[PDB]
């Protein structure tokens, strides 16, 4: 609940590390995922991490390579993109979903109910 | 070749292997299929996996109820193998991403899983009872060896599955995406092959017909027995010498005796779920223990998870070692292992295995890493637990068969599998409680196994064998 995302500008071919800070409720009760909304596009799934961190998934693109991982203590989750190309110059959203039984795809927006604020990571 | 072993069992054992293999091939990928194809929660994926496993463990009730009351065996096995094959067809058909998505995939996968559980619970007890029935009642020495080979085939299928499944899910391109259709198609083809090889021995089998609605008659007899003693305000002989002796105004003695035997064996099996639950705390806790010890081995880097493979492999070395050597040595002298001392000593071996695990955990925690345990020193406890499993499971199969009334040979096997199922349920419920140190956890498990062995030994001392 009340997820806050912080990133910044980067240069082509470089690596950036976004951070998602969740405050208000425990971070071990939330499935988390990353989405991006490039200007004019709807929203693209980027990566997902389960409540325990054991299960992690990345979109087909995951430009170059990504590495998502959370720290349930202090509620900080970060995304590690490495080979950023002129694409993916989009605001990266942080989505938090509580633990629950559901058949919704974990890589969709419908699955997640809490959305943070974007972070313009241009390239 | 002129021996006491019928050629027909060659078709049965080879079937069970081909079954277990396939099963262990399908189960291994299962969770991943949920997470990286269906994109389900960790919670939802784990819950569905556990529910599927529990249903597979509990369907033997339906399988044995069908087999011993209606259609007999070789027609329960055949039809439930057809159901199993249909479930595999749905599972593989529900994993190709070309037709439908997120709606047809889920429904097809769940229907296939349900059919697979139904087939497994009904190919498990009936096949063992059938193979046992292939032997004459005078050939109890060859039937024990058949059951040993049956367990050996089960474990060989498990091992070959663990060794071949990654080769099927590694770098494949079904449809622009990971190939989960093959991971389920290969198990489906193995199941079809098992069904074909089983059905090819039809002219050789010794199909015995069912003796009637055994389940219904047993339930009616028990209900009448428990209702007749209710002589609240009067009565002089409600039921004397047993709680089934005056449920005899109907249900002639030939059925009262069978119900008596079933009840005796069930009372004997009462505490087996606890043993199964305690013994199952070795595929998870021991992996955590192995995570904290060196795994280079000097020759090949050994990942802790791979240590699990040492359970089936060691069994393949102990089943022939025991049945051919150790037991023979025990029979060289006057010592009499009566198939219930074997189970008690197996429980004791499991208790010692967990005691050794506790000692090894204490040694690990004694670091101060000069005194860092190798991934070896987990060998003694694996050896002990595998010896316990060999001396318990094979003997339990033989005991469930040899002590079952001829009319309910596949119901006692169902009771065995249901002790396993209740043990799994106990494991599930207790998994949510964890507040003890690992060494204390192992000490507690060893003490609980000792108590379970004591209770089982006391009950088996007073057991009245079928005869
Ligand atoms: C009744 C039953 C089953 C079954 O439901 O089909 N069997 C397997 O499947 C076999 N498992 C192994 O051979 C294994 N080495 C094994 C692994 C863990 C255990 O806690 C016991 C046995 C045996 S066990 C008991």
């Amino acid at each position: 609940q009340l997820v806050e995302s912080g990133g910044g500008l980067v240069q082509p071919g470089g690596s950036l590390r976004l951070l998602c800070v969740a405050s208000g409720r425990p971070f071990n009760d939330y499935d988390m995922g990353w989405f991006r909304q490039a200007p004019g596009k709807e929203r693209e799934f980027v990566a997902s991490i389960s409540w325990s961190g054991r299960v992690t998934d990345y979109s087909d693109s995951m430009k170059g390579r990504c590495t998502v991982s959370r720290d349930n203590a202090k509620g900080t989750m970060f995304l590690q993109m490495s080979n950023l190309v002129p694409r993916d110059t989009a605001v990266y959203y942080c989505a938090a979903a509580r633990r629950r039984w559901t058949f919704k795809a974990t890589n969709t927006e419908e699955f997640y109910e809490t959305w943070g604020q974007g972070t313009q990571v241009t390239v | 070749f002129g021996s006491s072993y019928p050629v027909s069992i060659a078709f049965i054992v080879v079937n069970e292997f081909c079954e277990r293999f396939s099963y262990y091939g399908m189960k291994a990928v299962l969770t991943l299929y949920f997470l990286y194809f269906l994109h389900w929660n960790e919670d939802t994926s784990t819950s569905v996996y556990h529910a599927f496993s529990s249903l597979c463990y509990f369907t033997p009730i339906l399988g044995a109820a069908i087999a011993d009351s209606w259609l007999g065996k070789f027609k329960t096995i055949i039809y439930l193998s057809l159901v199993y094959v249909l479930g595999h067809v749905f599972k593989s058909l529900g994993a190709i991403p070309i037709l439908g998505g997120k709606m047809l995939h889920t429904i097809l996968s769940l229907v296939g899983l349900s059919l697979i559980a139904l087939g497994t619970g009904g190919i498990k007890p009936c096949v063992a009872a059938f193979g046992g029935d292939q032997f004459e009642e005078e050939h109890a020495e060859a039937r024990t060896r058949y059951f040993s080979v049956f367990y050996l085939a089960i474990n060989a299928g498990s091992l070959i599955s663990t060794f071949i499944t990654p080769m099927l899910r590694g770098d494949v391109k079904c449809f622009g995406q990971d190939c989960y259709a093959l991971a389920f198609g290969v198990p489906g083809l193995l199941m079809v092959l098992a069904l074909v090889v089983f059905a090819m021995g039809s002219k050789m089998y010794r199909k015995p017909p069912p003796e009637g609605n055994i389940v219904a008659q047993v339930i009616k007899c028990i209900w009448f027995a428990l209702c007749n003693r209710f002589r609240n305000r009067s009565g002089d002989l409600p039921k004397r010498q047993h709680w089934l002796d005056w449920a005899a105004e109907k249900y002639p003695k030939h059925l009262i005796a069978d119900v008596k035997a079933l009840t005796r064996v069930l009372f004997l099996y009462i505490p087996l779920p606890m043993f199964w639950a305690l013994l199952d705390q070795q595929g998870s806790r021991w992996t955590l223990q192995a995570n904290k010890m060196n795994g280079d081995l000097g020759f090949f880097v050994l990942q802790p998870d791979q240590m699990q493979v040492l359970n089936p492999f060691l069994v393949l070395i102990f089943i022939p070692l025991f049945d051919l050597v150790i037991y023979r040595l025990i029979s060289k002298c006057r010592i009499n292992f009566s198939s219930l001392r074997k189970m008690a000593v197996g429980m004791i071996l499991a208790c010692l295995a967990f005691a050794v695990a506790a000692l090894v955990e204490t040694k690990i925690n004694g670091m101060i890493p000069v005194n860092k345990l190798s991934i070896a020193w987990q060998l003694p406890q694996y050896v002990l637990v595998t010896a316990a499993e060999v001396m318990f499971s094979v003997t339990g199969l033989e005991f469930s068969y040899s002590q079952a009334p001829s009319s309910m040979k596949s119901v006692l096997q169902a009771a065995w599998l249901l002790t396993v199922a209740v043990g799994n349920i106990i494991v599930l419920v207790v998994a949510q409680f964890s507040g003890l140190a690992q060494w204390a956890e192992f000490v507690l498990f060893s003490c609980l196994l000792l108590v379970v062995c004591l209770i089982f030994s006391v009950m088996a001392y007073y057991y009245v064998p079928l005869k």
